[PDB]
């Protein structure tokens, strides 16, 4: 079992990152055009 | 022409337009509302159900109403000057004679009020799309307060005219009739929950889809009224939905149908099951199951857990509910956890 | 001359720009009302609590916490003297006053702009430091209070330890807990059953103790944010409307109401149950704990009784496999107190010191928070559901825990609201889109 | 001093009732602007004295 | 679009209104709470007095037996307490 | 020229793709898939599930319970209460089962998820110029569904009693509550109705108005629903046209002019009262139930005069005493 | 017996705060 | 419960803390006598 | 000629005050639990 946590908890830390690392760079700007 | 006349009279643009309907409509559409009101603080349904209604006995808001009258009465519609009171508004009144009454009158006002609906949109010239859109509503009334009542046993078993009068009345439903399992009542749901979702769906869809076609920060003073074509473009909210919850729509002019559907649609539904429950025909028991229960005390599905409720809420009920059918109660025979 | 120039009405509020000394001691108008509360409603409260009886049975909310410092104690949690209630009370209506006085200034006859007059007490919302600046400072200002209790529990009066070693009774924190991790550690795990992320304070030292370290870090912040401008990342993101601010520093808080509700809905050291009530799971407990007294007394043998379910009558193994109180009382296992620790054991209750450790005294408080239960009723009525009208009492601890969630929660979309909207200004949506230019109208449509 | 004290905070009492109806119209009203800013630290100086009169005042109750 | 509209949206300012209306209002409050003040209303619909439910002793309710001398039963259902 | 990075970036938020794969997305679809394909399943072939505490598995299912009406998602086990139970604990796949283990793992992913859909919500609401607070009004349905998952747990002892995901169950849950918190004697759970039961009666109009109102383009060769060619700026409905109407229904100053705000108003209604209820719910997983009456009404000498609401009691005593009837040992259910 | 007279006062305070206000004109 | 000396003040203090309510509330009449 | 906001105000009480007597007949009235 054990050996599945790990497996589990990467992938969810995997992502995580990819939804914070990747919510910074290139946001605020991230729509049409700013006015 | 004197027919004229009294019609010019009537349909004339007042504040708050009369009309034909008004005949029928305003009357009636009045003693009931009023009634209503009037036995919620007056009137005692003490020699029916025992219990208090009005303000007066000391009843809150919640716990007020115009009880149905006792089961001994059957369905006879308690004129004023039916042979039951025989003509007498205090006993009338001690007989239940208002619900009868409410009921009734409220009767001939939906219906006067759906005509309310047919002459406006005539006269001002525009499709039947409302008052058609009113069956919805006299069907979930008729199939509650007239049929439901007739087919069963007294005027009685009908809800009473309050909050927790029907609050009651839904427990009542769950228990001896577990109308939470019928298919209708189960749509009746879709209805209510959708038209809701979409009062709201499209309601914000709105709010947050249109364009800056006024000036301030604020979209009340924002084109209108009719002039400028369209608040919001149904594309650029289209693409929203599209890509977000896979599936938009187009074209606002079934949208603007489908809306109507939804709920008067579901809320007809219902009102079809609960004639069913007017002769006891309802959805309870699913047949493959109590077999498989029957000889298997290791077979329990939320079905029976629920399927026990109901025996609960009603050994416990009944009695103080059905005084007319006097119970007769000992402390062993009802049913009951253990422990509690 | 607003309401044409100014956008709307309901809305009307929330002018503000670059400055406003208006919106100024607008805050500092709403927020001495704040102390007027304080003040008000407690020499409400002091104008009622009954020579003695339970703190809880009354309406007591603000008195209940007064104590837990430490003011009217009494060993047990009686009070002694109902006049340290009193001296906050007014030193808040009176507070109410300055706090309140000049909070209609700068409101009326207060100088708008807080650049013509004034320049250090003049900011704006693009003025990137400026905001970084008064940051830190009012973090300061936090890291003050965040030592009175350092100075309350260690110095002035410590707090009330309902685990004391004699029984519920103030006692002063000498020993407060410096070890960075076991302190660093409480916010570092622990998310649910387990036990509380905060939520889960055994002793008074680790508050204490804590406290300490907080007091500090907000403080060396001020130091921070005062003496430093954004650093290079978080430019980018966290845009820095006016408005948006005001989303940034709310839904903290809704964060904050959630992990509040809990605290009081769950901790039983911080919110002793004497001064306010017993902990849902306390009262769970408080029941078996009853029936199984009442019962071994009857002569029966709870160590072997065998339950109806064929699980356990009285009690039960975990899945730690420890012994725990039967029934349904299993899902407050987790649940610690001082009336029942003494009658536990190294694997969960003890048989031995369940059977004669049983002390006299242990029965009853195990009776009081079996009666007096978190449950009531809207209108003030105590008891399941469906109890007849009589007792009528409602626990401060469920008040508390439903009251902050209505609000903690209608921030968080109070924040979803703001922070999303405030991402149109820095973008120009909010107003709608331009008729002209759609950004939908320019882009492949996927079909 | 029982009785005098009474009256000194029931002095408070009417003074701020009374504080909370000025003060307002003192920076909204055009009528003179400076002579109502002025009988303004009348009572401000009443008001930080009365409840501190009440102050030492309070100790001495029953 | 076309509007019959009567006055309305002001005459709640109507100077003659909240005079020949600060006598109707009070005078129709007070009209009714004599209603009950009296006790009429009882009489009226036949609520009970407090005292007037169960008889000052049996503990049986005067719930209407039949239905063609529903009356009649309340007659006698209603002297019973005494 | 951009790294790869720079373009993963943009393709997790091209305003192109069929489906935006927001930020929030890069959690929500992972999550919600999990959640799905597992329930999915085990909503086909779900071993006895052992909810209370007592060791009495209550599984209703498809490979058991053969129906759609009576299966669902059966909860965890008091047992391990308010406890994480992940899947990896059970000593045995099939000790995960016997104790609700397939639930949690499930919830707490359409939980959180929704929240991610919540957030990815409004991703376009930016990513596409126009106003952000479309995701609000999914505030109410979320939340919700949160107060029924989620908050009545932690405000009880475990996951026990939350609202057990399967037609019957919902049912199940629901009685319960009735019966343990006077939840239809709510002031709270009437703003559910008060709206719900009002989109419902409002859903019917602007959708019965406009459609009461549609100009003039096919006469019944084909249909009405044409008088509509997408992305048109018109507005195939007269606004005018058919406020003259419910003006006319319900006097002037009742039917709405500005078209505007009532569109909100649709938004208004639902979402303000749902979000109460979603709060009610949420209010007693805390103690502070529906009104309580019982008795309230009284006589002189003393004798009990009854309330309606004294009967409500009766239909709630009654499953009072039979819901988890053989679980608890005592008198007292606090919870 | 009933304070009811001074939650009224102070009640009957601002909202007349402002009818004096309104009365003696006062940018309000 | 009002320190004896202030007993004849609890008639007051009684409704003192009410006043909240009356803040949002007044913020009201005011913008009425501004027509909005 | 009543001030339009004046006759808003004189009102909201009306409600806000016999709402009140309402409210109290609750704690000791025919329908209290006493
Ligand atoms: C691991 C992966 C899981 C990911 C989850 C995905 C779903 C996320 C969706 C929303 C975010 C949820 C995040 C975690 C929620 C935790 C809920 C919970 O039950 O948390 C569990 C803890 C446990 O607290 C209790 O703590 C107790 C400790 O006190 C006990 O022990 C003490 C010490 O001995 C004392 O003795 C005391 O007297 C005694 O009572 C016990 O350990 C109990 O077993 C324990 O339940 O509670 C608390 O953490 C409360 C305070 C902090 C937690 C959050 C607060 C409220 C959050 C609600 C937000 C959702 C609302 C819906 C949103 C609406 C629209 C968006
Ligand atoms: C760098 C200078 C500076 C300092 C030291 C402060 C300090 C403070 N500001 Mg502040 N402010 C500043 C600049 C500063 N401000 C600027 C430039 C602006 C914009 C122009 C503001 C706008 C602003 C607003 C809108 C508000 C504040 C408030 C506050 C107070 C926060 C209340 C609190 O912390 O809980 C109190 C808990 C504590 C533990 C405090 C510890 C005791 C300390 C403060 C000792 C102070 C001694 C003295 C003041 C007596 C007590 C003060 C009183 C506040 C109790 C705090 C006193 C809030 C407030 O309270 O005002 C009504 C508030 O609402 N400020
Ligand atoms: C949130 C904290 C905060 C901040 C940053 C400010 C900032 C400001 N206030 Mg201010 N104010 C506050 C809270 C705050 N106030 C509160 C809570 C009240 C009501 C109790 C007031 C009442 C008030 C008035 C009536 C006036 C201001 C003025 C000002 C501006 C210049 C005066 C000044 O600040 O002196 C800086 C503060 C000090 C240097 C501290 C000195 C403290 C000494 C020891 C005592 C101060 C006098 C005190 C003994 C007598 C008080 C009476 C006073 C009203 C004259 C400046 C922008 C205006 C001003 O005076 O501008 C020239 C002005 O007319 N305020
Ligand atoms: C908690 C902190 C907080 C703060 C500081 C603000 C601040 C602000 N909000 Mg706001 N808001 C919040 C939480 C907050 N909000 C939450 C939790 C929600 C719901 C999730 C909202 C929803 C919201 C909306 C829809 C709007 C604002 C707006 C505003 C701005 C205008 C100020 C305003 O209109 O008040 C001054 C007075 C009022 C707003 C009236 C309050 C009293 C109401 C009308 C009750 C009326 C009584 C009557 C019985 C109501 C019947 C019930 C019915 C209304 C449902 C201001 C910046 C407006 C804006 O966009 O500008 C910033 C705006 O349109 N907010
Ligand atoms: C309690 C919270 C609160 C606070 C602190 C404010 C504060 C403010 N609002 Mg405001 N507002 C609020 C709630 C609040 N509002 C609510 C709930 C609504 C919805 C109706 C509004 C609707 C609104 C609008 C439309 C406007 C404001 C505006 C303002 C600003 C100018 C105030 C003014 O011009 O009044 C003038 C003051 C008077 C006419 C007399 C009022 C009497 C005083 C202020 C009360 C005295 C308090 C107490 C009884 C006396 C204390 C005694 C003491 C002296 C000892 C100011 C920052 C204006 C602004 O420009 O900001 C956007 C503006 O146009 N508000
Ligand atoms: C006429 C009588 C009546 C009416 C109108 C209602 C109405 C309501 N009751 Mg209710 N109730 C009644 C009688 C009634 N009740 C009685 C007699 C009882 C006794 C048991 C109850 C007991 C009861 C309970 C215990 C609860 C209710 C709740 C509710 C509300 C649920 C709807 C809602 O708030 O959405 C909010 C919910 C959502 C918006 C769902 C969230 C959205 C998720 C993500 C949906 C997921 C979609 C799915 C994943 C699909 C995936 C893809 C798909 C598209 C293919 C609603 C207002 C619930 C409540 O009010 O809390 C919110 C609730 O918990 N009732
Ligand atoms: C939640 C319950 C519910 C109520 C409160 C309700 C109320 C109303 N619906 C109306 C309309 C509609 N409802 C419609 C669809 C629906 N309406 C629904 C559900 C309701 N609709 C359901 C959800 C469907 C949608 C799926 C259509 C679209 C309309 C109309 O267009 C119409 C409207 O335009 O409204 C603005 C209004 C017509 C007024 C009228 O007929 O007067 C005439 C009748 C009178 C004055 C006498 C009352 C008649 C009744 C039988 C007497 C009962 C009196 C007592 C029972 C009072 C009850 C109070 C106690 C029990 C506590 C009225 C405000
Ligand atoms: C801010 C507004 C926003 C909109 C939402 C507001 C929703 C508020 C809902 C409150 C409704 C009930 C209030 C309870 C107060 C109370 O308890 O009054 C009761 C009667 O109530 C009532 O009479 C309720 C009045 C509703 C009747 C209106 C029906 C249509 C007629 C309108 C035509 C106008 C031309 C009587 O009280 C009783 O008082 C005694 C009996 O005399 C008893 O001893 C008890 O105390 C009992 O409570
Ligand atoms: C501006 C504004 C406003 C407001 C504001 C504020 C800020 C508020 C408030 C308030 C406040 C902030 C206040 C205050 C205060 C109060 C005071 C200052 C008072 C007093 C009182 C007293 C002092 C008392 C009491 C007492 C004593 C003395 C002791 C004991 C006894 C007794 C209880 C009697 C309004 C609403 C108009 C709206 C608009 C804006
Ligand atoms: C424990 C304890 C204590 C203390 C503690 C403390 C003091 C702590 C801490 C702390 C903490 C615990 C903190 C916190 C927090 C933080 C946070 C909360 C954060 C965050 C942020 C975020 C999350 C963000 C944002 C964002 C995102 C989200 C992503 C991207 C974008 C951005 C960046 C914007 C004491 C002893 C005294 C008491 C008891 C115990
Ligand atoms: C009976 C009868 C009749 C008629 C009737 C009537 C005329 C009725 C009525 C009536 C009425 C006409 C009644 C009434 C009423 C009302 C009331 C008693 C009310 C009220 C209330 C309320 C409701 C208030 C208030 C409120 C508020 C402000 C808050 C929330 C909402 C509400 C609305 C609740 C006749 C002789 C033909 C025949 C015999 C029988
Ligand atoms: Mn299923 Ca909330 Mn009824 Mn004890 Mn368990
Ligand atoms: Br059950
Ligand atoms: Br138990
Ligand atoms: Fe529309």
């Amino acid at each position: 079992m054990e050996t599945l946590k790990i497996t589990v908890y990467i992938v969810v830390t995997f992502f995580v990152l990819l939804f914070v690392f990747g919510f910074l760079s290139g946001d605020p700007a991230r729509n049409p055009k700013r006015k | 022409g004197w027919f004229d006349i009294l019609d010019d009279w009537l349909k004339r643009d007042r504040f708050v337009f009369v009309g034909w309907s008004g005949i029928l409509l305003f009357p009636c559409a009045y003693l009931a509302l009023g009634g209503w009101l009037t036995g919620t603080t007056f009137v005692t349904s003490w020699y029916t159900h025992g219990l208090a209604s009005s303000y007066l006995e000391g009843c809150n808001f919640l716990t007020v109403a115009v009880s149905t009258p006792a089961n001994s009465m059957g369905h006879s519609l308690l004129l004023l000057w039916g042979p039951e009171a025989q003509g007498d508004f205090t006993r009338w009144c001690q007989l239940g004679g208002l619900w009868t009454f409410i009921a009734l009158h409220g009767a001939f006002g939906l219906i006067g009020f759906m005509l309310r609906q047919f002459e406006i949109a005539r006269l001002v010239g525009v499709r039947p799309y409302n008052a058609i859109a009113f069956s919805a509503p006299i069907a979930v009334f008729v199939s509650v307060f007239l049929i439901y009542p007739l087919g069963q046993s007294s005027w009685f078993f009908a809800p009473s005219f309050g909050v927790a009068a029907i609050f009651r009345f839904l427990l009542f439903f769950q228990g001896f009739h577990n109308w939470t399992l019928n298919p209708f009542h189960m749509m009746g749901v879709a209805g209510v929950l959708g038209g809701a979702l979409l009062c709201a769906i499209h309601g914000a869809t709105v709010e947050n889809t249109l364009f800056q076609d006024g000036e301030g920060a604020s979209t009340f003073r924002a084109f209108n009224p009719t002039q400028a074509e369209e608040t919001y473009s149904m594309v650029t909210a289209n693409r929203f939905w599209s890509q977000i919850f896979g599936i938009a729509f187009s074209n606002k002019r079934w949208l603007h149908f489908f809306m109507l559907f939804v709920p008067v649609t579901g809320l007809w539904m219902s009102a079809i099951g609960v004639v069913g429950l007017a002769l006891n025909l309802r959805s309870y028991d699913f047949i493959s199951q109590e077999i498989r229960a029957a000889e298997d005390p290791e077979f329990e599905t939320f079905y029976t857990k629920n399927l026990l409720l109901n025996e609960g809420i009603r050994a416990w009920m009944a009695p103080q509910d059905q005084p007319h059918e006097n119970f007769v109660f000992p402390e062993e025979v009802l049913p009951r956890g253990n422990a509690l | 001359d607003q309401e044409s120039s100014g956008f709307a009405w309901w809305a009307g509020n929330a002018r503000l720009i670059n400055l406003s000394g208006k919106l100024l001691g607008a805050h500092v108008a709403h927020a001495g009302l704040i102390v007027f509360w304080a003040g008000a409603m407690t020499l409400f409260e002091l104008a009622h609590f009954i020579p003695e009886k339970p703190m809880y049975e009354q309406g007591l909310i603000l008195i209940p916490h007064i104590a837990t410092l430490g003011w009217g104690v009494g060993p047990g949690g009686e009070v002694v003297d109902t006049f340290p209630f009193f001296v906050v009370g007014v030193v808040h209506l009176i507070s109410s006053a300055v706090l309140g006085f000049g909070g209609v200034y700068h409101a009326i006859r207060g100088p708008e702009t807080l650049e013509e007059y004034s320049s250090f007490f003049g900011y704006d919302w693009k003025d990137k430091n400026k905001m970084t600046t008064i940051l830190g400072f009012h973090l300061i200002v936090l890291g003050i209070g965040a030592l009175l209790l350092v100075a309350k529990a260690m110095f002035f009066g410590g707090l009330y330890d309902t685990w004391a070693p004699g029984g519920g009774d103030v006692r002063v924190i000498t020993n407060p807990t410096l070890d960075p991790r076991v302190i660093f550690g409480y916010l570092l795990k622990s998310p649910f059953g387990g036990e509380g992320w905060i939520v889960s304070v055994n002793n008074l030292e680790d508050v204490v103790g804590g406290h300490i370290w907080i007091g500090l870090i907000c403080i060396a912040g001020g130091i921070w944010h005062i003496l430093t401008t954004p650093f290079g990342w978080a430019r980018r993101a966290f845009i820095w409307s006016g408005e948006a601010y005001l989303s940034y520093s709310l839904g903290a808080l809704s964060m904050m109401g959630f992990i509040a509700t809990c605290f009081v809905w769950f901790n039983n050291t911080v919110y002793p149950s004497e001064f306010y009530g017993p902990t849902g799971p306390e009262a769970s407990q408080a029941q078996a704990m009853t029936f199984l007294i009442r019962d071994q007394k009857l002569g029966a043998n709870v160590g072997s009784a065998q339950g109806p379910t064929g699980l356990g009558k009285y009690l039960m193994r975990s899945p730690t496999g420890e012994i725990i109180f039967g029934g349904e009382t299993m899902r407050f296992w987790d649940f610690r107190g001082p009336w029942l620790e003494p009658l536990r054991g190294p694997n969960g209750l003890d048989l031995n010191k369940i059977k004669n450790d049983i002390q006299p005294w242990q029965e009853r408080r195990a009776a009081e928070y079996m009666t007096h239960a978190p449950l009531g009723s809207l209108n003030s009525v105590g008891g399941v559901a469906t109890e007849i009208n009589s007792v009528n009492f409602v626990s401060p601890r469920s008040w508390l825990a439903t009251s902050h969630f209505v609000l903690a929660f209608f921030f968080l979309v109070g924040h979803l609201w703001h922070a999303g909207r405030a991402r149109a200004a820095a973008a120009g949506f909010e107003k709608g889109i331009d008729r002209e230019s759609e950004p939908v109208l320019s882009m492949p449509s996927l079909d | 001093m029982t009785i005098l004290f009474q009256l000194a905070l029931a002095a408070l009492v009417i003074l701020s009732f009374v504080m909370v109806i000025g003060v307002p119209v003192a920076y909204a009203s055009p009528q003179d602007w400076d002579r109502s800013k002025q009988l303004i630290f009348l009572g401000s100086g009443l008001w930080i004295a009365l409840v501190l009169v009440v102050g030492v005042l309070n100790f001495f109750v029953v | 679009g076309t509007t019959g509209e009567r006055p309305f949206s002001d005459i709640i300012t109507s100077v003659r209104y909240w005079v020949i209306h600060s006598i109707t209002i009070p005078a129709l409050f007070i009209a009714g709470w004599l209603f009950v003040s009296t006790g009429l209303a009882y009489d009226v619909f036949g609520t009970p007095r407090p005292d007037s439910y169960y008889a000052q002793e049996q503990r049986s309710i005067p719930l209407v037996t039949d239905r063609f001398e529903a009356k009649q039963q309340v007659e006698t259902f209603l002297e019973q307490l005494k | 020229s951009a790294n790869l990075w720079e373009r993963f970036c943009n393709w997790v938020t091209s305003t192109d793709n069929r489906l935006y794969v927001g930020w929030f997305g890069v959690i929500m679809i992972p999550t919600l898939l999990a959640a799905t394909i597992c329930f999915v399943i085990a909503f086909i072939a779900a071993p006895p599930v052992d909810i209370d505490g007592i060791r009495e598995p209550v599984s209703g299912s498809l490979l058991y319970g053969n129906n759609i009406i009576t299966g669902a998602v059966v909860p965890s086990s008091n047992a391990i209460g308010l406890h994480f139970y992940p899947i990896w604990e059970a000593a045995s796949l099939d000790e995960w089962l016997y104790n609700g283990g397939p639930y949690q793992l499930i919830i707490f992913h359409f939980l959180l998820g929704a929240s991610c859909y919540m957030g990815r919500q409004w991703e376009l609401s930016y990513r596409l110029g126009m106003r952000p607070w479309i995701c609000v009004a999914y505030s109410a349905p979320l939340a919700s569904a949160f107060a029924v998952f989620l908050i009545y747990p932690i405000g009880q002892g475990s996951f026990s009693d939350g609202m057990p995901l399967g037609i019957s169950g919902t049912f199940n849950f629901m009685i319960v509550f009735q019966a343990e918190h006077n939840i239809l004697m709510h002031p709270f759970h009437q703003l559910g109705v008060a709206g719900v039961f009002g989109g419902a009666l409002f859903c019917a109009m602007h959708g019965s108005l406009v459609t009461s109102s549609l100009i003039r383009e096919t006469t019944e060769t084909e249909s009405a629903n044409y008088g509509y060619k997408f992305g048109q700026e018109e507005e195939t409905y007269n606004i005018v046209a058919a406020h003259g109407y419910f003006g006319r229904l319900i006097f002037q100053y009742a039917s709405f002019n500005n078209s505007r705000s009532l569109h909100f108003f649709l938004a208004a209604w639902r979402v303000v009262g749902v979000w109460f209820a979603a709060l009610g719910i949420s209010t007693m997983a805390f103690n502070l139930n529906g009104f309580n009456f019982n008795h309230s009404v009284i006589d002189a000498k003393g004798n009990v005069i009854n309330t309606w609401a004294d009967i409500i009691n009766r239909a709630n005593l009654g499953m009072e005493v039979m819901h988890e009837r053989n679980a608890h040992n005592f008198p007292l259910d606090l919870a | 017996i009933a304070q009811l007279t001074m939650i009224a006062m102070i009640g009957i305070a601002g909202p007349m705060i402002i009818f004096l206000l309104a009365v003696r004109r006062g940018n309000l | 419960k009002l320190p004896e000396a202030y007993a004849i003040f609890d008639p007051l203090v009684d409704v003192l803390p009410v006043i909240p309510v009356l803040f949002f509330a007044l913020a009201f009449v005011v913008q009425a006598a501004v027509g909005f | 000629r009543i001030p339009l906001w004046i006759v808003a105000t004189v009102a909201g009480m009306g409600v806000i005050v016999i709402v009140g007597l309402f409210f109290y007949g609750a704690y000791a009235g025919l329908g209290s639990s006493l």
